[PDB]
């Protein structure tokens, strides 16, 4: 209604139970469950935040000068250093996390 | 369906950020104050702050102004209890001053204060006298509301400093003090309000004294190889506790002195991590095992916490998490503490699918005090506010777990529980138990709120904002018979803050009538009605009825007596039960360091001690006596002591002595003073001398060495009982 | 130019650690338990005579050619703190030593304060003297300080002897002489072979 | 290079190994460790931060934004990152809060 939107409608979870991500090269690496520094045992926990929707809308994004504009929005993406394992290797890695939902233009031919 | 308002305001001020304080003041009143302040890390400590005040149930704040630079306030704004006076304290670098208003702040006039200042403490009914910790450890009084000011004492230690009880003691115009004397010494002083010194004994300590509001006071004594724990009961002569001879100590904690006895916590072996739930008696000084294994953990440097939570609404009822091995249970007691047992499954949800646990192998826990997990934010809370109502986040199986959370509610004292949330919920309660409010506790901003009239059995939610608001904080009318609720928290997109006021009361605006109950009786996890001695009955509001439950709550009306049994018995101090669960009874048998045999503490010949069977009933236990075990054993004698613990020792720290110097003696005994006690003395020098109650003195003898060299003491205590040297 | 220093200012407490009787000719392994590190100063008063004997070590060992009744006096003075601990022990010679096997459960529980040892050295005695009907003050238990509870029983005289002896063999081997050291936790005593 | 022309906001970018300061999630703020020490292996903590350049790329705020019947402004959005950060007591691995976007923010008009 009112209030301050969103020009994207964006999902924010915490993600303890996570067992597969992709890694920052791109190869699909096994993130632990669970990991042990110190004789302490921390839950391998991710703030991921995606889109809800590409089309909020008709006509992509919300509140888009729509006669000179095309709009749709899309997932952000940051990397986060986790204990990860790539059946092979037992290592801290980069892995890839959504954070945010932003949109996108393309200018239109009247 | 339901009726109710709610409105939003944002602190108009658009430089707002960092901590914020929000209070009511006083009861029914319709008054906030917030201080919203500015702090600075890297060792800045330096504050900038504005002031607030809403005198419209929270929904409209004006920002209250004063002619210069806005003043520094910080941290503790603070209401006089019980009688409405706010007080505001004001740093410079140097510098101080205080404001101080009669009218809910609406009139703060500026005074001077002619010292520092670190914190300050009220008296709990004197309205116009307040005592002041000063920065560099000092302690300041006034009894003309902090217009003037004079000094009180000037070594005390960090929240040591109490006032006496105002409806104990009789007398409330005491100051209790932990203060360091000399040099290393730390004592405990009672001053009054006018000046000043040591009525109670003292000792050293290690800043540990606490004096908690009920009949108790407490001293830790730390020695030499072994430490001490004392207790003043009444306002007593001290008393060393009754903790097992060997079953040693390192720390402890005092969980609970509420109601007739007090609950410790004692770590014996230093797991780091588990410790173990004695109970005493009304006098404080015996006491037994009542709790195995309990969770602990120090968040704050030297504050520990430890897992127990006793329900307010049912006197003799606790709930607690043990640790055994790797497993956190959660456990409860209506007994007291005698005997404790799991949380019934609920087995049913939005989809009650019985995969879910049954009794046998997996039960219900909870996550009382302790949220192992990142993602929440605020402190994990189980509350207790209403009688039979108990709601709180834990797991569903045999122990609990960081994943996942689910929010449960009980409304008949953890006989019956059920699940309603998923994810941890604040929550807030309202009229004693009759609006029950959830709002989930997270990182995300949210918009929804959750809240139930029928005890948790059916809620609604409710848009209580438009922008997604960071939840920080819920609060409610003081007194909590009332139904206004205060939301406060940071928005999402900018930092500042912004506050909901939500009424209930457009549709609980009637009072409850005498017929507007429905009966309940109090059970346990047996069925049994009898509980403490007592067959209890409540009511709770009836379904089809919209009223409050009113300034006074009418509770446990029903009520019958039962007479005594052997479930009503627990074991005395020094005595052990038999064999498992649901097999053999209270059979309590004395453990091996202590025999019931031996005689009390200081038995002077002529008095005539009473032995014990190892049986004592449960305290605030209210059974038909008479029969059913009284264990009374009319067992009277006395003996006459024997010489123990003989010790001499020189006075003070004289490492080296020098020839023709006043020398000073004292001897020390363990067990008793018999009246007729032979005490020979040789002192290396040929000096023969017999004496005879050296104790009963306790003051030293001269004596002066003429050669330079070593000497040997020898001291013989001597009865017709024994001898020691 | 050199100047030694050293740095222990604060002393707690001490204990003097010896067994309450050995025969005659016997050395003694006393030990002077305190606070440190090899900064530490003892004198050590065996007996009569006032010369202390000066170590670093918390132990030493030494003899007794007489019997009777042996003071046994330590002094520790690290820094400017003096503490002293004195002990009186036995000294005997018509005595006969039994070996004494403990439960291991007893060890989960058992510290090495030498006052519990004693209390449990005293139920020891005190179930002894009353499954075998002979004199208590001539039975003597010390359960050592070692990690694995172990004991030594001394069984005084003031012929006979031999059934004394039979007799407590036969009230732990026979019968298994019984303790309650927990609630729910019984320890046993026999012999150790 | 799908996006488009631009973002609606400016975005930039940048890899931080110069992390001193930073607040938690309990609003707290906290000193950050240059270099972490886990089993005999020394790492550095190095930080992907990503917030906005300007509030109003142009004079409506956002980049095409519908003014007659919205206001809108760039803000810079961000996450939580588990980092070992350290206050006036002990050192522990708290999730602090990190910059990694930009995003708009809209307002309804009156018309
Ligand atoms: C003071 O009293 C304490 C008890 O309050 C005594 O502490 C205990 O002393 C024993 C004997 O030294 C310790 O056991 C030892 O453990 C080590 C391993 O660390 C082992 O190698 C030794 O053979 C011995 O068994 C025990 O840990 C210690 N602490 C407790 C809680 O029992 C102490 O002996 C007394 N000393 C003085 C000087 O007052
Ligand atoms: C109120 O919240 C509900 C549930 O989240 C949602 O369906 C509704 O659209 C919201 N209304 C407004 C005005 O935000
Ligand atoms: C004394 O005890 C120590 C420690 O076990 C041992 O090394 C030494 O041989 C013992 N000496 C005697 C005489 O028992
Ligand atoms: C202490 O010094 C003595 C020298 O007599 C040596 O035998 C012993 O090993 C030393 N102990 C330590 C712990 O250095």
């Amino acid at each position: 209604h009112m209030g301050e939107f969103s020009v994207c409608d964006s999902v924010s979870v915490w993600v303890g139970d996570k067992t597969t991500a992709t890694d920052i090269k791109g190869k699909e690496v096994t993130v632990l469950a669970e990991v042990n520094i110190n004789n302490s045992v921390f839950r391998q926990y991710f703030f991921e935040t995606k889109c809800r929707a590409s089309n909020p809308v008709e006509s992509g994004c919300r509140g888009i000068d729509s006669k000179h504009w095309n709009s749709y929005c899309t997932t952000t993406h940051t990397f986060v250093k986790a204990l990860t394992t790539d059946e092979k290797q037992a290592a801290w890695r980069f892995i890839r996390i959504d954070t945010a939902c932003v949109c996108v233009l393309s200018r239109k031919a009247t | 369906q339901v009726s109710l308002i709610s409105t939003s305001f944002v602190l108009k001020g658009d430089a707002t950020h960092n901590q914020a304080m929000v209070h009511w003041t006083g009861e029914n009143s319709s008054v906030i104050l917030i201080l919203t302040k500015y702090y600075h890390a890297d060792m800045g400590k330096v504050l900038e702050s504005s002031l607030w005040r809403s005198s419209d149930f929270g929904t409209t704040y004006t920002k209250l102004t004063l002619q210069p630079g806005v003043t520094t306030v910080i941290d503790n704004f603070y209401i006089c209890p019980a009688k409405i006076i706010l007080v505001s304290s004001s740093l410079g670098d140097r510098e101080q001053s205080l404001f101080l208003s009669t009218d809910e702040g609406a009139t703060f006039q500026k005074y001077p204060v002619p010292f520092l200042v670190e914190t300050l403490l009220f008296h709990p009914k004197e309205e116009d006298k307040v005592l002041a910790y000063t920065k560099d450890s000092k302690l300041y009084v006034s009894s003309d509301l902090g217009k003037k000011w004079t000094l009180l004492q000037e070594r005390v230690t960090k929240d040591h400093v109490f006032w006496a009880v105002s409806g104990v003691d009789d007398d409330p115009n005491l100051v209790h003090v932990e203060a360091q004397d000399l040099s290393g010494g730390y004592r405990y002083y009672t001053c009054l309000i006018y000046n000043c010194h040591i009525a109670p004994f003292s000792g050293p300590i290690d800043r540990g004294s606490l004096t908690v509001q009920d009949e108790y006071i407490f001293l830790k004594a730390t020695s030499t190889n072994r430490t001490k724990y004392y207790v003043s009961y009444r306002r007593s002569d001290f008393v060393l506790m009754k903790l097992p001879k060997y079953a040693l100590p390192k720390d402890l904690q005092i969980i609970s002195t509420d109601e007739q006895q007090v609950f410790v916590a004692v770590q014996e072996w230093n797991q780091v991590d588990t410790y173990n739930l004695y109970q005493s008696d009304l006098r404080g000084v015996r006491y037994s095992l009542v709790l195995e294994n309990v969770r602990s953990s120090r968040q704050a440097e030297e504050n520990v916490v430890i897992d127990i939570l006793e329900v307010r609404g049912v006197k003799g009822v606790f709930l607690a998490n043990q640790k055994v091995d790797g497993k956190v249970t959660t456990v409860i007691t209506y007994n007291k503490g005698r005997d404790w047992d799991y949380l019934r499954p609920p087995s049913t949800d939005m989809n009650g699918k019985p995969t879910n646990c049954q009794p046998p192998d997996c039960y219900l826990h909870l996550h009382l005090r302790w949220a192992d997990n990142p993602y929440v934010s605020g402190t994990v809370h189980t509350k207790d506010t209403a009688p039979g109502l108990i709601m709180g986040a834990g797991n569903l199986g045999s122990q609990l777990v960081e994943y996942k959370e689910e929010m449960y509610i009980t409304s008949d004292c953890g006989h019956t529980w059920r699940q309603v949330f998923e994810e941890e919920h604040h929550v807030l309660y309202l009229d004693h138990g009759g609006v029950i409010a959830a709002i989930k506790d997270t990182s995300i901003p949210l918009k929804i709120l959750k809240f139930s009239v029928d005890e948790g059995h059916t809620w609604s939610t409710h848009n209580f904002t438009s922008t997604s608001v960071f939840v920080d904080g819920l609060l409610s009318e003081p007194g909590d018979e009332t139904l206004v609720m205060t939301v406060f928290g940071h928005i999402s997109f900018r930092s500042d803050w912004e506050l909901v006021k939500v009424d209930f009361r457009p549709s609980f605006p009637r009072q409850c009538g005498e017929d507007d109950y429905s009966s309940w009786d109090l059970t346990d996890l047996q069925g049994d009605h009898c509980i403490m001695g007592q067959q209890r009955s409540y009511r709770k509001r009836k379904s089809t009825s919209w009223c409050v439950k009113g300034r006074s709550f009418t509770s446990a009306l029903t009520s019958r007596v039962c007479k005594c049994r052997d479930s009503d018995f627990l074991c005395d101090y020094g005595f052990e039960r038999s064999s498992s669960s649901e097999s053999t009874a209270n059979k309590c048998s004395a453990n091996f360091w202590f025999n019931p045999l031996s005689p009390p503490e200081d038995c002077v010949l002529g008095q005539t001690y009473t032995s014990s069977l190892g049986y004592r009933k449960v305290v605030s236990n209210v059974c038909e006596g008479g029969v059913d075990l009284q264990q009374s054993p009319v067992q009277l004698q006395c003996p006459l002591q024997a010489p123990r613990g003989l010790q001499v020792s020189i006075r003070g720290e004289a490492v080296a002595v020098r020839p023709r110097e006043d020398v000073l003696f004292v001897v020390r005994q363990e067990q008793g003073d018999v009246l007729t006690t032979k005490y020979q003395v040789d002192l290396g020098d040929g000096f023969k001398a017999m004496y005879v109650n050296l104790t009963l003195t306790g003051e030293p003898i001269r004596h002066h060495y003429e050669s330079p060299g070593i000497y040997r003491v020898s001291v013989r205590a001597e009865n017709m009982a024994g001898h020691d040297e | 130019a050199v100047l030694f220093v050293q740095v222990n200012s604060p002393l707690q407490a001490l204990y003097l650690e010896v067994v309450p009787v050995i025969g005659v000719n016997q050395e003694v392994n006393l030990t002077a338990v305190l606070l440190n590190p090899n900064l530490t100063v003892f004198y050590w008063w065996i007996g009569h005579s006032l010369q202390p004997l000066l170590s670093l070590d918390n132990s030493v060992t030494t003899k007794f050619t007489d019997a009777g009744d042996v003071r046994v006096t330590v002094q520790a003075a690290c820094g400017n703190s003096v503490l002293q601990d004195s002990r009186l022990v036995r000294v005997l010679d018509q005595f006969q030593v039994v070996p004494l096997r403990f439960s291991r459960e007893l060890d989960t529980f058992n510290p090495n304060t030498p006052e519990w040892r004693e209390d449990v050295g005293l139920v020891v005695t005190r179930l002894l003297s009353k499954e075998t009907s002979i004199p208590e003050e001539l039975l003597v238990t010390v359960v050592k300080p070692g990690l694995p509870t172990i004991a030594d029983l001394y069984v005084l005289l003031p012929l006979t002897s031999d059934k004394r002896l039979a007799a407590v063999q036969q009230a732990l081997n026979s019968h298994r002489i019984s303790f309650i050291l927990r609630g729910g936790l019984r320890i046993l005593v026999e012999l150790r072979d």
